[PDB]
């Protein structure tokens, strides 16, 4: 529930230390955790806000020009000077004119013109530096049960650096224990937060700072003062005898352009809502509850109500409706082959599955992993055990083949986190997570610098330097070569 | 240069809020936020210092907090020696020091 | 233990001067650095300035800048400040305020609790 | 003004899609394409200055394509 | 034995220090502060070393501050401060190695 | 030469730049430098303001 029709969720079955499980959260898909006698509970991040952001250096998108002046000076005296360069608020510029005999000068070399024109900024852009403090994640948790295809069963967790872990409370499921890493998350330590004109993104540092236009540098407080005032101001000058000042065209679709990896962002008042990042979890389901056990089975009648449907993962949900009034009761369900021997086959994902009602004809939904060969779906108990007729397609190879794809795009995604998601721990999984911590620092300061073309263009030089340098080496560039390729080719 | 609300009333026994509202260069960006009682015929005397922080000799019924650019004095408990104006102040990033408009707190 | 007693309450014409002074007893002066404030009738508290007791340094509010000097006397623990072309606008109490130095003698940052002691205050009034 | 440096550089590696990523490959190969599409005379030239240098063949081959991605961006 | 607050949070310093700025509620005098830096909240077993001292809050009234400073692991971890149940914890990330 | 009234400014580590009045002013000579900051001073973080 709430992760049914996700596309991108993930199972995490079962844990080994016991009470706790490891799991990486992302905003794309979420996690349904499922424990030998506990219910599945399906995680997912949905939001974080970003507060109380501090301005660091707007700069200026969007230039116009004033009242021009300029002053000139025959071939032979000092330099021209405008009264008007004494003031931080106009561009000035000097350059040679030709003058002579007929200009009204005496003397035939090249004179001094001085122009200066009044610079004033429309539509400013700002960035705001992020700090990992004040930085909100917001969970969404919901268990299996009793809910229908549309509380006791769901919760919110609100997670901040000050408070990283939270008990969510579940009626009568007991309640599930999350100590998380709000810090460490998605590195906002290098990302301001970036406006044009109600358009907000996350932007890198170090990109935000090699920008060429006019910058002011934090408080504006009363008459702005623009630092590099050029990057906006063209200072033509005709044959040898003019000069003219023109402003340059609007800039706001050149960054538009320079912004590219860039993520976007909402803003809500004075948070930033971002929709893109990753949190750290430590589930600790050590007082979670079956609320079903010690019912009575439900022995009146069952009715499909919908059909049952197939998950994009093989799962299938089964939503059933129950005529008798019996009351807090256990729903009989499972998977079967060979309808003379009902023997359970496959698994059932909803973790029990009760009817929590005592009404005439209430509702329920299940859900549940068939084997892959032809089964049947058998809900009931005897003389009305409703069959439906179920078919997965693919064996066992293709399931592993794509949980190394999944496992190999998760790494690509989050870097060496991806071995913290079943990472309920051994001497392997943390050999694995320290040399992989080694080799990507090595690779991101190595590479790094390139995107999508410069990293395919640098994968095939090497590919080739590899398969044809004929010595030990061709196995470091035909690995460094799968690194880089399949970081291009899996996003 | 501190917007402090014009007065604020409150029946003895339950708690109050005074804001005090400032920019990025006074009380957005340091903890520089001090609040300071005065009854009528006394001088000012220190209250709060460091934002929560306060002096030896002051009851624990008085708090504050700062969110953003605003600081805010938390008065849990009215008692009846409360009727008093109540100040903010702040020291610029400048150097220099700025005050609240003031607050007049009736008891009632 | 610390007491910071200034001059009783002066009226004067405008155009005048005045000049309060703040005696500090109680701890070493010289280590301490003396802000003036002040304060209108029924209004907000302004800050004027403040003068470093150790060295001598001073620094006046913008509003203040060419009307204040402020002066001390070590040997005798004052702390003298003199308002020049008298207005109706500065009829007002006079307080004054100790501050910590920094142990290096200077007076960059100042310590969180800056206005610990007050004085009692002194009115002038400009008629 | 001019430079404006590309982000794409530092792009953030995230489950969601960046501001323009759509338009990256097909960027770069557009640029590279038109370029050649109006000035073939330099393919020509390119291939004779990549023939006097590099002893090899895939040396020369290589020489050639790095300045046909040179050119086009003048870098 | 009371709770405590993080009164603003934990600011590293240059040098990878952590100082912390902790509030006491309870009023039970002169009481040494129970704070260590942990990882597997489960067995919280102490990671790291603690420059300050067996930390100590002098006064006995109902608030009373305390600033004590920690030098934690290179890892994540959390600040534990607090006996059981109403220990508060703080996540706290360090980035050098040795 | 002959200097003047001096005036400074400054912020905590994690904010923009410092920025006086009188810069915009072309009778002023200023300077931008680094400084230790926090806490004690009164602006909470640790770096270089």
């Amino acid at each position: 529930i709430r992760c049914i029709g996700v596309s991108n969720r993930d199972f995490v079955e079962g844990m080994s230390g016991g009470t706790w499980v490891d799991v990486v959260l992302e905003h794309g898909g979420c996690v349904t955790v499922m424990a030998q006698d506990k219910p599945t509970v399906d995680i997912e991040l949905v939001t974080t806000t970003v507060s109380n952001m501090a301005e660091v250096r707007s700069y200026c998108y969007e230039a116009s020009i004033s009242d021009m002046a300029s002053d000139s000076r025959c071939p032979t005296q000092g330099e021209a000077y405008l009264d008007k360069q004494s003031d931080t608020q106009y561009v000035c510029k000097r350059t040679l004119v030709d003058r002579g005999w007929g200009n009204g000068c005496g003397l035939f070399g090249k004179g001094s013109l001085v122009t200066c024109a009044k610079f004033a900024c429309s539509k400013k852009m700002t960035g705001k530096s992020i700090q990992p403090e004040n930085l909100e994640y917001r969970i969404m948790l919901s268990v299996h049960g009793s809910q229908h295809s549309g509380d006791e069963n769901r919760a919110k967790v609100e997670i901040t650096p000050n408070s990283p872990r939270a008990e969510a409370t579940l009626g009568g499921f007991g309640s599930l224990g999350l100590d998380c890493e709000p810090r460490t998350g998605l590195d906002f330590s290098d990302l301001y937060y970036l406006t044009m004109n109600n358009k907000h993104w996350l932007v890198h540092k170090e990109w935000f700072h090699d920008i060429p236009l006019p910058w002011h540098a934090g408080a504006d407080t009363g008459t702005p003062h623009w630092n590099n005032k050029e990057a906006l101001v063209e200072f033509k000058d005709a044959h040898a005898k003019r000069q003219t000042v023109v402003v340059l065209g609007s800039q706001e679709g050149a960054v538009h352009t320079a912004l590219a990896g860039a993520l976007e962002a909402e803003m809500d008042g004075a948070k930033g809502r971002l929709s893109s990042g990753h949190l750290k979890c430590r589930l600790k389901m050590d007082k979670l509850r079956l609320k079903g056990v010690s019912y009575s089975l439900c022995t009146a009648a069952f009715t499909f109500t919908k059909i049952p449907a197939e998950t994009l993962h093989g799962t299938v949900t089964v939503e059933v409706q129950y005529a008798g009034t019996d009351g807090p009761c256990k729903v009989p369900a499972q998977m079967a082959v060979d309808m003379q021997t009902l023997t359970p086959v496959g698994r059932l994902i909803t973790a029990n599955p009760v009817i929590t009602e005592s009404t005439e004809n209430s509702k329920m939904m299940l859900e549940l992993d068939p084997p892959f060969g032809d089964s049947y779906i058998v809900i009931g108990v005897g003389e009305k055990k409703i069959t439906h007729h179920w078919h997965r397609s693919g064996s066992t190879i293709g399931k592993a083949f794509e949980a190394t794809v999944r496992g190999a795009k998760r790494m690509a995604v989050l870097g060496d986190t991806a071995w913290d998601f079943g990472s309920v721990g051994g001497a392997l999984n943390s050999l694995g997570k320290g040399i992989h911590q080694i080799f990507g620092a090595a690779f991101k300061s190595l590479f790094g610098g390139m995107s999508w073309f410069s990293q395919i263009l640098i994968g095939t030089l090497l590919m080739w330097l590899g398969l044809n340098t004929k010595n030990g080496s061709i196995s470091l560039m035909c690995l460094a070569l799968g690194g880089v390729l399949i970081f291009l080719s899996t996003a | 240069a501190l917007t402090q609300p014009a007065s604020v009333s409150g029946s003895p026994g339950q708690s109050i809020t005074i804001s005090c509202t400032g920019t990025s260069s006074d009380v957005g960006g340091f903890n520089y936020v001090s609040w300071f009682q005065q009854h009528p015929g006394k001088a000012p005397k220190l209250m709060l210092y460091d934002v929560t922080s306060r002096p030896s000799g002051v009851s624990s019924r008085f708090s504050g907090s700062k969110s953003g650019n605003t600081a805010s004095l938390t008065i849990s408990g009215l008692q009846a020696e409360d009727e008093a104006d109540y100040y903010c102040s702040s020291h610029t990033s400048r150097g220099t020091w700025v005050f609240g408009g003031g607050t007049k707190l009736t008891v009632l | 233990e610390v007491q910071l007693v200034e001059s009783g309450a002066e009226v004067k014409k405008p155009g005048a001067s005045v000049k309060v002074s703040c005696k500090a007893s109680g701890y070493t002066f010289t280590s301490y650095a003396m802000h003036w404030v002040r304060q209108a009738p029924g209004q907000r508290l302004e800050w004027m300035g403040w003068i470093n007791a150790g060295n001598g340094n001073t620094k006046y509010s913008q509003k203040f800048q060419d009307r204040v000097t402020i002066t001390r006397d070590t040997s005798a623990s004052t702390a003298y400040m003199e308002l020049s072309s008298l207005r109706s606008e500065d009829t007002a109490i006079y307080y004054c305020a100790r501050d910590k130095v920094d142990d290096y003698g200077d007076y960059w940052f100042p310590t969180l609790w800056y206005f610990d002691y007050w004085g009692q205050g002194t009115l002038v009034t400009v008629s | 003004a001019v430079t404006l440096p590309s982000h794409s550089t530092r792009k953030l590696q995230t489950r969601s899609q960046t501001w323009l990523e759509s338009r990256e490959y097909t960027k770069h190969l557009i640029r590279v394409e038109n370029w050649i599409f109006r000035n073939p005379g330099f393919a020509l030239a390119a291939a004779a200055i990549a023939w006097l240098l590099g002893s090899s063949t895939s040396q020369k081959v290589i020489y050639l394509v790095m300045i046909l991605l040179i050119a086009p961006a003048y870098s």
